[PDB]
């Protein structure tokens, strides 16, 4: 795997409609000053989240919702 | 029957033309008169903000170097078309008479 | 090597035609000539199931095998030309646009002088459809 | 003195322990209490369930399916045995093995139904921290009941087996196979 920490920088808002999934933004604290222009990816999350929560990322360069 | 709309859903006034050319739709290919047809102007981005950053990094002569172009188009829609993507919606009586002219 | 050896240690400008539609996405390779080419990639090779061959994921997965084959052709810098659809189609690209660009940039290829090159008519033939539309 | 500042299960020490992951550190907490037996109010608020260790949470969700099942005190009787077993098998403090297993059996990415058009669509959806914890626990301790259901001769021992193999990443464990197969859809389709 890749386990790449990121801090939930804020609650982006509510996306989905099941009452299940929320769409939230992740900020990379994984970087040590390595170049990232991404630089804060939006990620869909499963279950409850809170700000300052670290979580591992199995993927990077995610725009989440897209047009689909 | 009842005159629901004075201008009849047209920008064509009575006693002038009585005929204005048909125009295709960019959805379903339906034809309607130009005046009836529902015009919008899009100004569609060629990159999302999120991706704009990443590409402007790898650029030197572009992005920072010149502001990115956009795809411009006019979009003439049918009635049914418009309503279903909810960019035109039903309004109460007082509001239906309002216009905003050709400005956004 | 196979690529540059008389343009080596200097950037070389390819051109990349990107055609995004709602059935597939294409990524092509041209060299500021268009008379000779090195690779033709389709979404449908990377991802199977026809719905998902025009999806964002298709684009990005394909894009990495642009970069793979460009660095063997001496190509480093890439001009890009984004194309929507035909002149009797729409004026909208599919979802495979905006995905491909970012995938290439992040993969260390330079990108400059992006353009919008698409066939828009002064006027053309009767558009496919009917008077009453598709319904 | 010698039980004022010192804190044990009854011989198992919490100094040794370290949180294995850095994704999780506010949903995995350390024990100080000498039994995982509950007596408090454990929920009232959205996060108030992460103020407490994985041990307590696990022992409560250990089994259900009542018929005259002895609930909490009974569960604790099995906890004791399973800790001794895990200890001599890893040759290391059993507690710290639990810390590991909960993290490494958890699915870290998922994919869900969320599409429309008479059809479903799947996207890569990251698993939240508390969910990694909870889901892992449930799967491990589901495995237990199924293993002894008509089968084996073992009563606590299956728990110890599972917790070991989970910490090793071995696909014997009921938790590990789930993480595996889910991620083969959620990193093969976005």
């Amino acid at each position: 795997d890749q386990a790449q920490v990121g801090l939930i920088i804020k609650v982006l808002g509510r996306t989905g409609s099941r009452g299940n999934v929320t769409q939230v933004r992740v900020r990379l604290m994984a970087e040590e000053g390595s170049p990232d222009a991404n630089r804060t990816i939006v990620r869909n999350v499963k279950g409850p989240c809170k700000e300052g929560d670290m979580l591992s990322l199995m993927e990077t360069e995610r725009e989440a919702r897209r047009l689909r | 029957m009842t005159t629901k709309r004075r201008n009849h859903g047209r920008a064509k006034p009575p006693c002038s033309r009585g005929r204005t050319r048909p125009v295709h739709c960019f959805n379903c290919g339906r034809l309607a008169p130009k005046d009836k047809a529902v015009g919008r102007f899009v100004v569609r981005r060629m990159l999302d903000q999120a991706s704009a950053r990443d590409v402007a990094e790898a650029s030197n002569v572009y992005g920072a170097g010149f502001p990115m172009p956009k795809l411009y188009m006019k979009q003439r829609f049918c009635i049914a078309c418009a309503i279903h993507s909810r960019t035109v919606r039903a309004r109460p009586t007082d509001m239906r008479k309002r216009r905003f002219t050709t400005k956004v | 090597f196979y690529g540059s050896s008389a343009a080596k240690d200097e950037l070389v400008y390819g051109v990349v035609h990107i055609y995004a539609s709602f059935n597939d996405t294409f990524v092509h390779v041209t060299d500021m000539s268009g008379r000779e080419t090195f690779c033709k990639i389709t979404g449908g090779m990377k991802v199977k199931a026809d719905r998902d061959e025009s999806s964002p994921y298709a684009a990005m997965m394909a894009a990495q095998d642009v970069v793979a084959r460009c660095k063997e052709c001496g190509i480093n810098a890439l001009h890009v030309k984004m194309r929507a659809t035909g002149g009797v189609g729409t004026r909208s690209p599919g979802p495979g646009a905006q995905a491909a660009l970012r995938a290439l940039a992040r993969a260390g290829m330079k990108i400059g002088r992006i353009e919008d090159v698409t066939p828009i008519p002064t006027d053309s033939t009767r558009r496919k459809g009917s008077r009453r539309g598709r319904r | 003195m010698s039980a004022k500042a010192p804190k044990l299960f009854n011989k198992w020490s919490y100094e040794n322990l370290q949180t294995t992951e850095i994704a999780l550190s506010d949903h995995i907490s350390k024990t100080a209490t000498y039994v995982p037996h509950s007596a408090g109010r454990w929920q009232k608020k959205r996060f108030r369930k992460a103020r407490i260790p994985i041990v307590e949470r696990l022992t409560n969700g250990l089994m259900f399916k009542g018929r005259g099942n002895g609930k909490k005190l009974q569960a604790v009787r099995l906890v004791k045995h399973t800790l001794e077993i895990i200890h001599l098998l890893t040759d290391q403090n059993p507690l710290q093995v639990v810390i590991d297993a909960v993290s490494k059996g958890a699915p870290r990415e998922d994919s869900t139904r969320v599409g429309s058009g008479g059809v479903v669509r799947r996207q890569a959806v990251d698993v939240s921290p508390m969910r990694r914890v909870n889901e892992a626990i449930y799967l491990m301790c589901k495995g237990a009941r199924e293993a002894a259901f008509r089968n084996l001769k073992t009563l606590p021992e299956c728990l110890a087996d599972e917790i070991v193999n989970a910490s090793k990443g071995s696909s014997n464990s009921y938790a590990i196979k789930k993480k595996d197969e889910v991620e083969r859809v959620a990193k093969a389709n976005r």
